[PDB]
């Protein structure tokens, strides 16, 4: 339960990074571009 | 969205169904009998817009039409306690208070004949309604009303709402005892016919299955039609809760008949309640397991259908729904549905889609649960092919044997020949041959 | 909002405010859906949420699931791929963009960042999404009823419909009631114990970030390919609906 | 060793992904100044 418990919030401080990443990128190409 | 269900009663046993029903309704709803919001309700968390229509004193009125063509039902639902909780233009009573005389060809020319008067009704009970779902059609399949009434009924509201849900509690007839109505077979076999046609699903009420179950579990010693509707009261208000209290799943009628009949023809809903005890019989700090409780209703003492114990029929579920009243854990229902599946606690048909859904839902705060978990049990089993085979082989002894074949003659549905009971026994037929290929592999 | 016991405020929201979600990105107009919420919030007794007015209307610059496998299924080939793909001149529906996003004040409630509204807003777009889904497959179950009194051995198309439906809503019933057994019923206690016991700004912060992070690995939607597998099962059940809708609309039209 | 594995690539790739974000979100304050 250990390994998944890690995998699981390894996969959504990830989605949460991502997310950032992905919001980040779109409004310099929103504002940038 | 509301979504208001014209509840039709046909007969004296579908008149004691809708009134019970209506009664549940204001109880769970918190609507008083006389239709003013009980005090208790004014806050509460029951959508009155959804099953009950709100008239223009804002009384919880469900949308019901009490037709019936014999005066002893139409005038005990208008002495019950509910009467202005309802809105009285949507009752309909016939002045002839002869009744169809157990006769489902009799019970169609009835419910034809008042199809002006119930049809009106039932368009009035629709435009009342914000978003009327469809109709739910009460009524016995051994009396002439409420096989051949129920019928009527229930083809004149798919005619005039073909795209609303005909739902139908329809007292089926004790198969293993002796239908006082030597064509109470015919009568049987025409509103199973109704059940499978003009009706779009059909929860088969055998009241020797009522009896028993009431003796047996609920400790009720000989279940009279009035402990019958006050049961189906009960088990509708269960059903119903998660129509007063807004839940996350299985929001509609429409959405509970798909998710319970794979089978748009396989309709036919056998009952169970679950746990099945008197409210004497207090659960001694018994923390009612979802698992326990999912064994308990398919218990066969906790059924309330009235299956014939048929080893020819392979009763299996074709789709089986818990509908959980009280705190229930929904992490809980998981582990119900991991225990249900390891120990076959219920045993589903070989040819229709597994369906085993855990939904966690309030109950309504206007109704008190003396269980912490109530269970009603909408099952579409195999066995029902055994209750409806039991159904067909008397329609067929009454018809063969012209057992009150006088009656059934005497009307037009059966003028020339005992067709309408012979096509309902047919109905009947097909459709336990395919509710016995649904608990088979070869179904589909 | 964007938190479901709402029960009515979500029977009436996938019946009437869906409407012109499948219109352009700019082709619904939000005036309709503004009088859809109001008309939903003070028509019943949903009146005891007393946040309706934070629920605010939002549209992501692409689709739940487009930003998501945009940014989540990146890093791998699409990060510059379709990471940062524009859905307004591609396919991108009403229902696809929109979002509702949560602001708070400075004074009081000074930690919805701009990051963590966004977080919210996908998650509640996804959430509404999912209950508009299964509204409309409970409408598209009493398809077989128009015929109900007609034999279905005989209704190639409309009896096809009913035996796929007989597994779509089955699909559809017990993730309703899994999803809402495991996710609803114990993020719920979970993010008011984490609140009970959180005393200082870090600790409300642990119990925040709990309550959306642990939920975020909960649906299993932050992998590249997952995502996609969803997509794939997700527009098939839907799509059949439709067509077996479109072949038994004969016997509206052109019966 | 695979706990460990797993480990290693959740750091590397948070990290980075919050290096991403870093130079995403430094690259938009100031844009937003």
């Amino acid at each position: 339960k250990d390994f998944e418990n890690q995998i699981t919030e390894l996969k959504k401080e990830n989605f949460n990074l991502k997310l950032r990443i992905y919001f980040l990128e779109e409004r310099m190409q929103q504002e940038f571009h | 969205m509301p979504r208001e269900i014209i509840t039709l009663q046909l007969g004296q046993c579908g008149n004691q169904i809708g009134f019970e029903f209506w009664k549940q309704l204001c109880a769970e709803h918190g609507i008083s009998p006389e239709g003013i919001v009980e005090e208790f309700a004014t806050e509460g968390t029951d959508r009155k817009d959804v099953f009950f229509y709100q008239a223009d004193d804002e009384h919880y009125i469900p949308r019901a039409v009490l037709l019936d063509l014999e005066p002893r039902v139409i005038h005990s639902i208008l002495n019950s306690p509910y009467a202005k909780l309802y809105n009285p233009e949507n009752i309909y009573l016939s002045e002839h208070g002869g009744g169809a005389g157990n006769n489902w060809a009799s019970g169609f020319s009835q419910g034809e004949k008042i199809h002006e008067d119930i049809f009106d009704i039932i368009d009035r009970e629709a435009d009342g309604s914000d978003s009327l779902e469809g109709f739910v059609l009460c009524h016995s399949i051994a009396g002439g009303t409420g096989s051949g009434l129920g019928s009527y009924l229930l083809e004149r509201l798919n005619d005039r709402y073909p795209k609303k849900l005909v739902q139908t509690y329809s007292v089926f007839p004790n198969q293993d005892e002796m239908s006082d109505v030597v064509v109470q077979p015919y009568n049987s076999l025409l509103t199973l016919k109704r059940l499978t046609q003009n009706a779009d699903c059909v929860v088969v009420l055998d009241n020797t299955a009522l009896n028993r179950i009431a003796t047996d579990r609920l400790h009720i010693q000989n279940p009279s039609f009035s402990q019958i509707n006050q049961l189906v009261s009960t088990i509708m208000s269960a059903s119903t809760t998660t129509l007063r209290y807004p839940g996350y799943m299985n929001n509609d009628l429409i959405g509970l008949i798909a998710s319970l009949i794979p089978t748009p023809r396989l309709h036919f809903l056998m009952t169970g309640y679950t746990p099945l005890t008197t409210d004497q019989s207090v659960a001694s700090v018994r923390k009612t397991t979802v698992l326990d409780v999912m064994r308990r209703l398919l218990q066969p003492k906790n059924v309330m259908v009235s299956t014939g114990r048929d080893r020819q029929t392979n009763h299996c579920y074709i789709a089986i729904l818990n509908i959980i009243q009280g705190e229930v854990d929904p992490t809980q229902v998981h582990k119900s549905l991991q225990r249900i599946r390891e120990r076959k606690l219920a045993n589903f048909i070989p040819w229709g889609p597994a369906s085993i859904q855990v939904a966690l839902s309030r109950k309504s705060p206007y109704l008190p649960s003396a269980h912490r978990v109530s269970g009603l049990m909408m099952a579409n089993h195999t066995s029902i092919s055994s209750l409806f085979e039991s159904s067909c082989q008397q329609y067929d002894k009454l018809r063969k044997r012209e057992a009150f074949l006088e009656q059934f003659r005497k009307e037009d549905i059966f003028k020339e020949n005992f067709d309408e009971l012979d096509r309902s026994r047919e109905v009947v037929q097909e459709l336990i041959d395919e509710y016995h290929a649904a608990t088979r592999p070869d179904y589909i | 909002y964007f938190l479901m016991d709402q029960g009515d405020f979500f029977v009436h929201f996938m019946d009437l405010t869906e409407e012109e979600l499948k219109k352009p990105v700019d082709d619904i107009t939000p005036t309709r859906l503004e009088a859809l919420l109001e008309l939903a919030l003070r028509m019943s007794t949903a009146n005891t949420d007393p946040f309706k007015d934070d629920l605010k209307i939002d549209l992501m610059p692409h689709d739940l699931i487009t930003q998501l496998l945009r940014v989540l299924a990146i890093e791998t080939q699409q990060e510059k791929a379709m990471v940062h793909a524009d859905p307004t001149e591609l396919t991108l529906s009403g229902l696809e963009a929109f979002s509702f996003d949560y602001v708070v004040t400075w004074p009081l409630s000074l930690i919805i960042n701009r990051k963590a509204l966004t977080r919210y807003q996908m998650l509640f777009r996804h959430m509404f999404y999912c209950k508009h889904v299964e509204r409309q497959l409970c409408s598209v179950w009493i398809s077989n009823k128009a015929a109900k009194r007609f034999s279905l051995h005989s209704a190639k198309w409309f009896a096809g419909a009913f035996t796929l439906r007989q597994r779509m809503l089955n699909f559809v019933q017990n993730i309703q009631s899994y999803m809402m057994f495991e996710v609803m019923e114990p993020t719920w206690h979970v993010l008011e114990q984490n609140l009970r016991s959180a005393s200082n700004i870090d600790d409300v912060l642990g119990h925040h970030a709990s309550f959306l992070d642990n939920c975020l690995k909960d649906c299993m939607l932050t992998n590249p390919e997952l995502l996609r597998v969803f997509s794939k099962l997700m527009s098939v059940c839907v799509m059949f609906t439709n067509c077996l809708q479109r072949f038994t609309q004969s016997m509206k039209l052109d019966s």
